[PDB]
RNA sequence: UACCGUACUGCAAACCGACUCAGGUGGGCUAGUAUAUAUACUCAGGCCAUAGAAUCAACCAUGUUAAAGGAACUCGGCAAAAU
RNA sequence: CAUGGAAUCUGUGAAUUUGAAAUCUUCGUGCAGAUGCGAAGGCGCUGGCAAGGGACGAAGAGACCCUAUGCAGCUUCGCUGG
RNA sequence: CUGAGUUCAGACCGUCGUGAGACAGUUCGGUUUCUAUCUUUGUCAGCGAAAGGCUUGUUUUGAAACGCCUAUGCACAGUUAG
RNA sequence: UAAGUUUUAAAAGGCUAGAUUGCCUACAUUCAAUAACACCGAAUGACCCCGACUUACAAAAAGUUUAGGACUAAAUUUAUGA
């Protein structure tokens, strides 16, 4: 429950293998504002992104609907 | 090559141990060729968890190293993302090297000075909450050829039809 | 230790029952008076699967499911907006009231985000589909419908024209009694 | 702002039955001069 | 039984023991208060104050 | 505040006088019966901010009360309004 | 009709314990069901800041339930259950 | 089965220990129970999560015995003292 | 893992003793610390790159892919080791 | 899950390495943060997941269904008889 001698640079190096991280090989990329984020995500500016200029999304037109508002 | 020099005795000897580590720099590991390079100082977090993000950015290309520190939740990330920054701005706009060419090749994680603390531990013994800093050296070299981008740069969520 | 996820059954979210279904119950009150909330991962699929569950109940318009709403929802505001404007918009709709999209991580713990929101509304993030695909009469699919015992289910009006000639009538208003 | 310390005042009286009685020949008098307005001397001395 | 709290803070205690006057009362607090001053001490007792 | 405006201008001492002089052995201890009648003093303040704000709860109470039912009835009268509107266009 | 106290805290992150310490710290006031200052829910009032986020590890702590038995367990029905 | 740790991630962030280590098994030998010597054999390398047989694990230069020009307190028909 | 008995500190009974005390004589009560460094062991995982020459079997505008032996990868895997 | 239900021969049975043989349009992202659901699964020529409807002759795990998520395409179907 103690360790007996002190530990050398060479084995701490072998026992920290499980403390660093994996690249990732994929990145979405928006090619106006230069974003970066996963596939899955939404990085727009309803997300968190100060630099999005809105032409990531390039079409949204809907303009008719028909409902009760309740006041 | 600075025929002038300063008025106080202080700053006359920060600017020649500038100039020392300017001569130490050049003619050394790498040197030579025009390079943009940033020193990011005493950043507040502990050496382990610095060269936990260092590890991921060594030897890639500059967007593919803004995209490895982009991907993570780490408080570490955004760190070397502004040091990475800081490099690539003096390496455009102080240097004249060409961008989309930029390689990450040296990134390493050096010692800052240290807060020392104090731990109460059970029975009167005392203990230690020590705050850690580390500093950041990161040089940017220009490739003879732009690389491969070694990760896919695939479409968003917000490009559909 | 009970299996809930990979036996399909309500998530726990770190939280005691009566605290996870009330928190459930503000999340869906939430849910239909702003149409769109942002949270985790567990509560934004929990919040989906407990929104559809709410607003079937709130389609059904009878008595004892605005009793069993009224204890649900907690609004009151919002209790009348269920039962009129969500039970009159998805009237046809076969479940799937709401999407998921994921929004990245957040910052004072790193766990995952996702946007919950109610579709077929103006200002929705993706276009919808209609709930019903009318039919072409000379095809494969009818023809299927009509040898199996299947419905129309055609896509209609609030009102259609099969109740017209009940309301035109004089002899059928009782003066409102 | 611990042990009630009596400060440098002079006192100007006595308790009898709890309540205080200022005695009237130690109420402070100044005796300030007849006028000090058109007075011929001022604080500073020109150089 | 938690030990460690012995000190249970009182002003009529601390300047009756050990304040200027008790310390004046006998032959031997007097030497005490001599030495206190030989050695250079900037706090007389516990009670000075200015 | 919180107590009434016939409090100010109103010495309490002739209470003090008065429970003295009709009971002549409150005269026994009469340091114990003045903190007695000081402490009666403190808790009558108190008591006055506690009925302050119990009132102004229990009127509070009625009044979002009232104002809850008078939003339902708006939202129902406009409720049957869009109702009659459909079944009115459905004839027309 | 002077002089001193009057901020803030005071079962506590502000006092005594090296600590933002699960410990120790005196007196007083109080509404309903209701009936005792006990017990369950609640009034006035206060609080849900000092690690967060999901999930089915083993194992540990604390509990609920358990067929047929029932101290056969164990140094000792200790511990639980039971009245 | 329930709650809370533990296990995963993010953030904060100790200590006991430490001659240097790149520390295999068995048998023999040996300051007399060997990771380090001899003979034979085995072993891609490095970890996470677990169990603790070994490292005569760690934690006290006093558990017990003996010794001191050793101390200390106590006892008495030990000795000497007003 | 227990501490039921073999180390104490409290007390009683009996034996011996002038007494402080002794009893391996009977009794009642009397702190079991440790988060695993590496040696084993269970189990779950990561690392251990290649392309070699084709004089390319062919083509002109020894570089480009094409066709070969096996090199990795993957699958079934000795009448095949342990 | 057992207190329940099956099976426990000569050699049977398992684990690790593997001569060979065969094949190759294989950079490895998403469908929920602990795939153990799922690699003997799926990603729109998709019922993989989720929702909706029905079933007391399932006190509820199957059947229909692309409503929602695994984005995606046109000059003969916004698309499988999923
Ligand atoms: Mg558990
Ligand atoms: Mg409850
Ligand atoms: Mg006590
Ligand atoms: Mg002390
Ligand atoms: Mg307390
Ligand atoms: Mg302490
Ligand atoms: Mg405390
Ligand atoms: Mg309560
Ligand atoms: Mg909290
Ligand atoms: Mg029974
Ligand atoms: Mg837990
Ligand atoms: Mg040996
Ligand atoms: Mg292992
Ligand atoms: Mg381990
Ligand atoms: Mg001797
Ligand atoms: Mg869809
Ligand atoms: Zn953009």
């Amino acid at each position: 429950a103690t360790p007996k001698k002190k530990l050398s640079l060479h084995r701490r190096g072998n026992r920290r293998v499980w403390y660093w991280l994996k690249r990732k090989t994929e990145v979405a990329k928006c090619s106006y504002c230069g974003a970066l984020s996963g596939r899955n995500q939404m990085f727009s500016g309803a997300a968190g992104n100060s630099a999005c200029t809105g032409q990531c999304v390039e079409q949204a037109p809907t303009p008719p609907a028909s409902s009760y508002p309740a006041e | 090559p600075r025929n002038w020099m300063w008025y106080d005795a202080d700053d006359e000897r920060e600017e020649r141990r500038k100039e020392r580590q300017r001569l130490a720099w050049a003619m050394g590991p790498g040197g030579g060729e025009e390079v943009g390079a940033a020193h990011l100082m005493d950043v507040p977090q502990s050496m382990k968890k610095m060269q936990r993000i260092v590890k991921l950015v060594r030897g890639l290309p500059y967007p593919d190293a803004v995209a490895q520190c982009s991907l993570v939740p780490h408080k570490a990330a955004r760190y070397m993302l502004q040091a990475l920054e800081a490099a690539h701005a003096d390496a455009t706009e102080v240097k004249g090297l060409d961008a989309e060419r930029l390689v990450v090749g040296t990134v390493f994680v050096t010692r800052g000075a240290y807060e020392p603390g104090i731990s109460y531990h059970s029975k009167g013994r005392p203990g230690s909450k020590t705050f850690h800093r580390s500093h950041i050296r990161v040089v940017l070299n220009q490739a003879a050829e732009r690389p491969a981008p070694f990760a896919r740069i695939v479409a968003p969520l917000m490009s559909r039809r | 230790a009970r299996v809930r996820v990979r036996l399909g059954d309500w998530n726990r979210l770190n939280r005691k029952w009566q605290h996870r279904v009330s928190m459930m119950k503000t999340m869906v009150t939430q849910l239909l008076e702003k149409e769109r909330i942002r949270t985790t991962l567990a509560k934004a699929k929990t919040l989906q699967r407990y929104a559809d569950k709410v607003i079937t109940l709130g389609k059904q318009g009878t008595r004892e499911a605005w009793s069993e709403a009224r204890g649900i929802v907690r609004t009151d505001r919002e209790l009348h907006k269920l039962f009129t404007q969500v039970a009159l918009r998805y009237r046809e709709r076969p479940g799937g009231f709401t999407r998921l999209v994921r929004a990245g991580w957040r910052e004072r713990d790193a766990a995952p985000v996702a946007f919950v929101e109610l579709v077929d509304r103006p200002g929705e993030l993706r276009p919808a589909n209609p709930a019903l695909q009318r039919p072409n009469p000379l095809s494969v699919q009818a023809w299927i419908r009509q040898q199996l015992g299947q419905p129309a289910r055609e896509p209609s009006p609030l009102l259609p024209p099969s109740v017209q000639q009940y309301l035109r009538e004089e002899n059928r208003i009782q003066q409102g009694r | 702002k611990r042990v009630h310390v009596d400060r440098g005042d002079v006192k100007v009286g006595r308790l009898e039955g709890g309540e205080f009685q200022v005695l009237p020949h130690l109420r402070p008098r100044y005796f300030v001069p007849a006028d000090l307005d058109k007075f011929q001397l001022k604080p500073y001395v020109e150089v | 039984g938690n030990r460690g709290n012995t000190y249970q803070p009182s002003r009529r205690k601390r300047v009756n023991r050990h304040g200027l006057e008790k310390r004046l009362s006998t032959p031997q607090g007097r030497e005490v208060l001599l030495r206190r001053l030989r050695k250079g001490r900037w706090r007389i007792t516990v009670d000075s104050f200015r | 505040p919180f107590g009434p405006p016939g409090a100010e201008r109103s010495h309490d001492w002739a209470t003090y006088a008065r429970h003295l002089q009709l009971q002549p052995e409150n005269r026994r201890d009469l340091k114990r019966y003045r903190a007695r009648f000081v402490r009666f003093m403190q808790l009558r303040e108190l008591d006055w901010r506690e009925a302050f704000q119990r009132g102004v709860a229990e009127d509070s109470r009625v009044s979002n009360k009232v104002a809850r039912a008078k939003a339902e009835a708006q939202r129902q009268d406009a409720w049957s309004d869009y109702k009659q509107a459909m079944w009115q266009r459905a004839q027309l």
